[PDB]
RNA sequence: GAUGUCGGCUCAUCACAUCCUGGGGCUGAAGUAGGUCCCAAGGGUAUGGCUGUUCGCCAUUUAAAGUGGUACGCGAGCUGG
RNA sequence: GUGAAGAGGGAAACAACCCAGACCGCCAGCUAAGGUCCCAAAGUCAUGGUUAAGUGGGAAACGAUGUGGGAAGGCCCAGACAGCCAGGAUGUUGGCUUAGAAGCAGCCAUCAUUUAAAGAAAGCGUAAUAGCUCACUGGUCGAGUCGGCCUGCGCGGAAGAU
């Protein structure tokens, strides 16, 4: 039952989206339910160290961007090829 | 000692310290494994 | 407050649990041997007192967020407190059975019933009589202020005809 | 360093002042005494000075419990000293004081002459066992360091000088 | 050495390939132990690290294996020429890839399996990192 | 390092606590002369018995002078006698010479109150089933 | 347009990962003797035989019988089996 | 692509690298890759982070109480964690074995008990019976400490013919 924070993002493009793993933040999206694929940035480190909690996905999602929450779970992960940080996260609207 | 790196936990007073910069398990009653590096 | 089972279970019940006593006897640890504790807890359950061995770190808090027995000089330093709430004088006989093994002498100060009790004083209880004549003998301030001190100090003779 | 930010147990008996990284210990009793402690912050306060976290040749705190130590070791050093009672394990080696000089051998007839330095002075009960007097922590152990180093003890057996750490510690040949 | 029942294949190429096999992420369990590089992997290390891993815990749940060898690899005589033909077979490989999940385990408590692969890693060529999934 | 112990326990036989071999080494070791043990071991009503091991434990301070408290009984002795037996099973939990019934375990834990501490006429009893079973005595009524 | 080979000898020399004494740790080293073992290039570091042979086999020396390299050291050095 | 069929600039340099495509002349200037204490043109750069090892500026596995930063976390002034000191207990010198074999000589019971306390014991030990440290408890003790993880740096691994 965690507690993070994300910025609003839309990119299509291989510029932009390495220029933000070269700066160690990475993009998800939150899809279906009452709304449309929001595309949304997060932190490498936030989800690493910040917590090492099975609670993430076992349990619903406090998220937070301008000033919304939806509550939210989880969908499959897509893993960084050279390191053990996350290079993208799915999630469904719970 | 042995000529052997990579120390290792052995007793209750292993406190692990590098002398001249080769580092040493420490025994005070057993130095019966005591290193030379790690 | 609370984070153990053996430390911090022990701030809320150090003090509280001998406010609630008719009896304490507030002594020095480290210097009564904490063994001799033990092998006297043989007896101590055959007479209805508990002892406990507990330090000045639980007792500099006793005293805020909790109620204490209005003595603060046993509290600092190391200390063992022993304690009953049946038959008051026990708890102190209980202190004297202490010489066999290592000495009784390690009494530092006393409180009943939430009264400041002096060393000299509280060996009456030691005696053991029934508990009825050990509370007529001693009290918290509801009687022993009132009435006892001038009995104090007419039988200065011995500590056991001193009463309430 | 949670010792760095410690009640530095000395007196106010005891007027220590502040030299830069040089601390010199002041007061009654004893001889005036010192310590060397470098890449440091020092607070000076009046005579129970703090010490807190630099980066020169130290890692953040490294000799901050350092100099709260040997600041406390220079002040037990006037107000008695430390331990003195040397000792010695076998027959021929010696430890016998003779006057100014401290008589002991590898195995042999003739001494090595280990001399002390002042404010340091010895005499001995027995041949094998040192009583040590002075009035600094620091030398009573220096002259015992120096005297241990021409003949150190054996693992099993001790053939020598023993002091605080020494070389016999005994171990174990069958159990199973 | 590590090895299946039947095969198709026989006498396969070096196995050169241009970047990645997608399997990056934690999906067998809920922790791991992670690539974080190329390399070639015996056979031999396989079993060896599965080996290693279940002395350490003694089987108390189950071990997932996300490393298979496929390719045949062959060598010529230390003696006379190489370049010139193609000698007999010599060993079978498992390509590991980069990032790829080497071994896993989830019904063995965490600290345990973890402590397992850092040992089973001292097997291993080259270094890897312990991987916590934190995700579905 | 102290090198020397208090409440230092020892159980021995009123015939064996005098010569030195069925005491080994440790009541040398802990400053205490074997005659003067012998005499202090003495002194108690049920210390009188040969061949029959009397628990005694005694404390030493700082000097190496002892004081010294007697105790009953243990109840190795009473569950062996009770149980008709002269001699263990050897490895228990897997060998079995008799059996000790509960009752007969609160009357001997009365004997052993003493050198017993626990709480209810049952923490005593809890206790010293321990002892009847590494003697291959099956604890039930 | 190749620097001329083997084995032995002449003549050596340089890398130290030291054959050895020397300072020092350990031992499943009681003490002793050993095994173990770091530090350290300064110095000393043997000879006949049969065979065109290295290695072989045999005898011996010294407290001791090393490690490694040199257009398979050195033929604008020797022999030339 | 470059050399081959290209000068110069930088690289301990070359016939291929990184920059670029030598018309020539110009005591002119800029930018590139590359550099900026002296060799050598320009930064001993300002601001923050970290190592005490000539690592830097030669490289792996790897291991550990070598060290720091960082957010999340157990303990967290109601008093820690490790350690040093002290108790190290009751049945239990249990059963077998034995001089004693008492957690620790061997093997089985590997538990229970008063509990603010002590595992029928983690490590040691005069070679073994002894004795000893040890959490937890209570001294010392009044502020940080350690496990996970991300991360900077250290360590030994990293010894050769001028």
């Amino acid at each position: 039952m965690f507690t993070i924070n994300a910025e609003v993002r839309k990119e299509q493009g291989k510029g932009a989206s390495r220029r933000l793993r070269a700066a160690n933040k990475f993009p998800a999206i939150i899809y279906g339910g009452k709304e449309a694929p929001l595309a949304i940035e997060l932190d490498h480190d936030k989800v690493m160290n910040m917590q090492a909690k099975a609670e993430f996905y076992s349990e619903v999602l406090t998220i937070v961007v301008d000033g919304k929450e939806i509550k939210v779970k989880a969908q499959d992960v897509q893993r960084h090829p050279y390191k053990p940080k996350l290079q993208h996260i799915d999630f469904v609207r719970a | 000692m042995k000529v052997r790196a990579s120390v290792k936990k052995l007793c209750r007073n292993c406190k692990i310290v590098k002398r001249d910069g080769v580092i040493r398990v420490i025994c005070s009653a057993e130095p019966k494994h005591k290193q030379r590096q790690g | 407050a609370l984070n153990l089972q053996d430390k911090q279970a022990i701030v809320a019940e150090v003090s509280e649990v001998a406010k609630g006593a008719l009896s304490a006897v507030v002594a020095d640890s480290r210097g009564v041997t904490v063994d001799k504790m033990t092998e006297l807890r043989k007896a101590g359950r055959e007479a209805g007192v508990y002892m406990r061995v507990v330090r000045n770190t639980l007792l500099r808090r006793a005293v805020e967020g909790t109620p204490f027995e209005c003595l603060k000089d046993a509290f600092v330093g190391p200390t063992l407190i022993a304690y009953s709430m049946e038959h008051p004088g026990a708890a102190a006989r209980l202190f004297k059975e202490f010489a066999k093994a290592n000495a009784k002498f390690e009494v530092k100060a006393a409180a009943f019933e939430g009264e400041l009790i002096p060393a000299s004083q509280i060996d009456r209880l030691a005696t053991l009589p029934t508990y009825e004549e050990a509370i007529a003998r001693l009290m918290a301030t509801m009687k022993e202020a009132s009435a006892g001190k001038l009995v104090r100090t007419l039988a200065a003779v011995r500590d056991a005809k001193e009463a309430a | 360093s949670r010792v760095a930010k410690a009640p530095v147990v000395v007196p106010a008996g005891v007027d220590v002042k502040i030299n830069g990284q040089v601390i010199t210990i002041k007061g009654k009793n004893g001889e005036l005494t010192r310590t060397l402690n470098d890449a440091v912050e020092v607070k000076h306060a009046d005579n129970t000075l703090t010490f807190g976290p630099r980066d020169g040749y130290a890692d953040g705190w490294a000799q901050a419990g350092t100099a709260r130590a040997l600041l406390n070791s220079m002040v037990i050093g006037v107000t008695e000293g430390f331990t003195k009672k040397l000792q010695l394990v076998g027959v021929g080696y010696r430890a016998a004081v003779k006057g100014n000089v401290i008589n002991l051998s590898l195995g042999f007839s003739h001494p090595v002459d280990h001399q002390l330095p002042a404010g340091i002075t010895a005499e001995c009960p027995t041949q094998t066992e040192i009583v040590l007097k002075g009035a600094d922590k620091q030398v009573i152990g220096q002259v015992a360091a120096d005297l241990r180093a021409y003949r150190r003890p054996e693992p099993y057996k001790g053939k020598g000088v023993r002091y605080a750490d020494e070389v016999v510690r005994t171990k174990e040949a069958k159990k199973k | 050495m590590l090895q299946p029942k039947r095969t198709k294949f026989r006498k396969m190429h070096k196995g050169r390939n241009r970047g990645l096999a997608q399997g990056t992420d934690v999906s067998f369990g809920s922790f791991g132990l992670k690539a974080v590089g190329r390399g070639r992997l015996t056979a031999r290390q396989i079993e060896a690290a599965r080996r290693a891993m279940t002395r350490a815990v003694k089987r108390q749940g189950k071990i997932w294996i996300r490393v298979f060898p496929d390719k045949p690899i062959t060598e010529k005589p230390l003696a006379v020429r190489m370049g010139k033909g193609k000698g007999n077979v010599e060993y079978w490989v498992a390509l590991i890839q980069p990032g790829k999940v080497l071994y896993e385990m989830d019904g063995v408590p965490e600290e345990l399996a973890r402590e397992a692969f850092k040992l089973a890693a001292a097997k291993l060529p080259i270094k890897t990192t312990f991987v916590t999934k934190t995700v579905m | 390092a102290k090198k020397v112990q208090a409440y230092v326990k020892l159980q021995v036989a009123a015939g064996m606590a005098n010569p030195s071999p069925p005491v080994g080494p440790a009541l040398g070791q802990q400053g205490v002369n074997i005659m003067e043990f012998c005499k202090a071991f003495n002194a108690k009503t049920d210390s009188i018995e040969k061949g029959l091991p009397i628990p005694v434990v005694i404390t030493v301070y700082a000097d190496r002078s002892f004081t010294f408290v007697t105790k009953t009984p243990p109840a190795a002795v009473l569950l062996k006698k009770a149980a008709g037996i002269k001699s263990g099973s050897g490895k228990p939990n897997k060998d079995k010479v008799g059996k000790i019934s509960r009752a007969q375990l609160q009357e001997i834990a009365q004997t052993k109150a003493a050198d017993m501490t626990g709480a209810d006429i049952e923490a005593m009893t809890r206790s010293i089933e321990g002892t009847a079973r590494s003697m291959g005595l099956v604890v039930e009524d």
